């Protein structure tokens, strides 16, 4: 998920701006639900996740809000020491303790079968895994265990808030790990990394499970005042694409998302390349991020630098350099011909895949079932970047000479395959676009409807977008919430006219007006 | 425009409902009602996801998923205890929201051929009524996904598998490059002086 908030001094109009882009996948019926809520002193328009009694992406009379997933460290795994004589007992604070046991019955559609399973809890939480060979059970502690309803209440209070103080109070009560973003009609912006973050033992390495014997327990939760947060930061804006809140904020086992190479660079690049901005500028930045080949930011310069050293003797390398330099780093289809516009992007994709394999297969190949998702992560490839650029690493993966040989061998192999299958001219390399549908199964991993078969180009983009300007009169702007508002399909097969009537807007970078004033709502 | 009870509901040209109420209790009931009008089967299935009852509808392919959901989830009584710890008014509004969903359920089962969507007919089952605890279940099924992970266990396995092939000193260095303590050059949303 991505977000941007723009303060008064960075906005062309002098009004604070907000952009939302939650990434919750693409399903029909959609993951979001758009609504307008109007009662005395409470007027709010926007969307929330399906089933939520509150808006997460939108604006009330006073403020606009959005959120992105925080990735903060709110889950710890405890390594319980089991009694060798009784595997339902674990050692805790000097004594064997009994696990709480629970029998659960599942009715399964075939007639129907009934199957029983037993689940266990310890003082730390549910037991998730056994290492019986080691006399260990692993239990899971969530910092927000039992406080999910307080998080709902905090979000409702954010809806009812009228100013920074009230919004911040709501933020301080939210217990799960999100980033919250705020913009108001007075020109203020604010950012909060919300959640209840535990005070951990300083004797353990928080990238690994914690021994469960009692010496290493959490000692409460830190004050909200210690959560990363800023009101009206000096830079005049905040952007986020699930990246790190601030320099010294840590997240334990999940640091793999917060490295030097990070996808938020697309938003930073776009905001820093401009002076004052408006909503149209924000949309251009979203477009770039949505179609960017993310490895280009750090890896295309490295590739060009290497090829340029050998272009005198290799004419193919000189051609590649020219094509790479003129490429705008996107995989886009502006002429809607079904092929990505830059043929060299197909070369670059295959170059990267070859380079990543050659960097790590000979060392991490044997653990790649666990490490490929780290070293080729969707948010960035920091370790690969450090190895190829010669920056300091703890292990000496490759010398600079060995890294350059990898870059060259990967180039040769990718070019040889394109020459064999397509030809020598880059226009012949242009790859067919990848498409996506709004299907029947969301991230919750169970079916919730029948989906849609309408194909649109894949985009690295929010499942909805709002663009909001907090004008003196009221929030104004535009948004899209695909596939459509209404999920109902009649018994006879007749589709609601609002089942997928926002797909064309989404696919074509068009939007519908943000409605707030009742006179506008009535004519909309 | 239509007045459902004492709330005026204006559906715009994209079908989005805009609710005009005299108080929050009426507003939140209407909110649950319109969401059920539009999305009842989806709501039912999201709730079954949290309760671990998907396999009742979709069969044995979802048994292990239902087991995970029940293993890590909460009983109705535990959720009710959470609701009882909220501010009085907030609990009451969540109850109103559930009453609105239930109002549509009750209307739909009276006219199932017109008001129950095709999935219920095709899969041969009916929606049940809703309580406030079920609303909390709808929040948990999706929000917890973004918070819950077992990467600590994967990390332990990476280190152990590296150690047994490469030895401890090399494995530690490799692991520190894979899962770092803090990359001081990672781009950040704010600066420390902004705190
Ligand atoms: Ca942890
Ligand atoms: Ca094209």
């Amino acid at each position: 998920s991505n977000a941007m908030i723009i303060g008064a001094k960075k906005s062309k109009s002098g009004n604070a701006l907000l952009f939302s882009g939650p990434q919750v996948g693409f399903v029909a019926p959609g993951f979001l639900y758009e609504v307008g809520l109007h009662s005395p002193g409470f007027d709010m328009e926007g969307s929330g996740f399906i089933g939520y009694p509150f808006i997460m992406f939108g604006a009330n009379q006073h403020l606009a809000l959005t959120a992105t997933a925080g990735y903060g460290n709110v889950t710890d795994i405890f390594e319980e020491k089991l009694n060798p004589a009784n595997s339902t007992q674990y050692f805790y604070k000097g004594k064997w303790r009994n696990m709480e046991k629970r029998t659960e019955t599942f009715i399964v559609r075939g007639k129907s079968k009934k199957i029983e399973e037993t689940f266990f809890h310890t003082v730390h939480g549910p037991v998730i895994s056994l290492d019986a060979a080691a006399n260990v059970a692993y239990s899971k502690s969530w910092s927000f265990r039992g406080t999910e309803a307080k998080s709902i209440q905090a979000y409702m209070k954010a809806n009812w808030a009228k100013n920074v103080k009230e919004f911040q109070q709501a933020a301080s009560e939210f217990t799960m790990s999100l980033n919250w973003y705020y913009a108001d009609k007075k020109g203020n912006i604010a950012y909060y990394h919300v959640g209840k973050y535990p005070i951990r033992s300083n004797q353990i390495d928080d990238r690994f499970p914690t021994p469960g014997t009692g010496e290493y327990e959490w000692k409460g939760f830190q004050s909200f005042a210690k959560n990363p947060q800023a009101i009206n930061p000096k830079k005049g804006y905040v952007v986020n694409w699930n990246n790190k809140p601030s320099k010294y904020w840590r997240n334990g086992e999940y640091s793999i998302v917060w490295g030097k190479d990070n996808r938020v660079q697309q938003f930073i690049n776009g905001i820093e390349a401009r002076g004052k901005v408006d909503l149209k500028d924000l949309n251009e930045i979203n477009y770039t991020a949505s179609f960017a080949q993310l490895r280009t930011h750090y890896f295309k310069p490295l590739l060009i630098k290497t090829l340029e050293k050998y272009q005198s003797e290799n004419k193919e390398y000189a051609y590649l350099v020219e094509q790479l330099r003129k490429w705008n780093n996107l995989k886009e289809d502006k002429n809607h011909d079904g092929y990505y516009d830059a043929g060299v992007a197909a070369f670059f994709d295959e170059w990267w895949n070859n380079t990543h394999d050659k960097l790590f297969n000979d060392s991490l190949g044997i653990v790649s079932d666990l490490t490929r998702e780290i070293t080729d992560h969707r948010m960035g490839a920091t370790l690969a970047y450090k190895v190829l650029s010669g920056e300091p690493t703890n292990y000496q993966w490759k010398s600079a000479a060995a890294a350059e040989l990898i870059i060259l061998e990967s180039t040769d192999e990718a070019l040889a395959k394109l020459h064999k299958e397509k030809g020598e001219e880059a226009d012949k390399w242009r790859a067919p676009i990848k498409t996506m549908t709004f299907g029947a199964k969301s991230l919750i991993a169970i079916p919730h409807g029948y989906g849609s078969k309408t194909e649109i180009i894949e985009m690295n983009r929010g499942s909805e977008n709002h663009y909001i300007e907090m004008t003196p009169k009221q929030p104004e702007g535009f948004n899209v919430t695909p596939p459509g508002q209404i999920g109902f399909i009649h018994k006879d097969g007749t589709l609601s006219e609002h089942y997928e009537d926002q797909l064309s807007l989404y696919a074509n970078w068009k939007f519908k007006p943000f409605l707030f004033d009742k006179k506008d709502v009535k004519r909309a | 425009q239509k007045k459902v009870e004492n709330v005026t509901i204006i559906r715009d040209s994209y079908g989005v409902p805009h609710l005009y109420a005299k108080n929050k209790k009426d507003l939140y009931k209407a909110y649950g009602y319109v969401m059920a009008q539009d999305r009842l089967f989806q709501l039912e299935m999201f709730r079954r996801g949290n309760e671990g009852t998907v396999s009742e509808i979709f069969g044995e392919e979802y048994v292990t998923k239902d087991e995970q959901s029940r293993r890590d989830g909460y009983s109705d009584q535990e959720i009710q205890t959470m609701l009882n710890g909220l501010d009085r008014e907030t609990k009451q509004l969540i109850e109103q929201f559930a009453e609105g969903i239930t109002a549509y359920v009750n209307e739909a089962v009276k006219a199932p051929d017109q008001k129950l969507s095709k999935e219920f007919h095709d899969y041969g089952f009916l929606p049940r009524k809703w309580k406030a605890t079920d609303v909390v279940r709808l929040y948990m099924v999706s929000m917890t996904y973004f918070m819950d992970n077992h990467q600590e266990l994967k990390n332990a396995e990476i280190l152990a598998r590296l150690e047994r092939t490469y030895g401890k000193e090399k494995a530690v260095k490799m692991f520190d490059d894979l899962v770092w303590k803090n990359d001081l050059e990672a781009p950040t949303s704010i600066q420390p002086d902004d705190q």
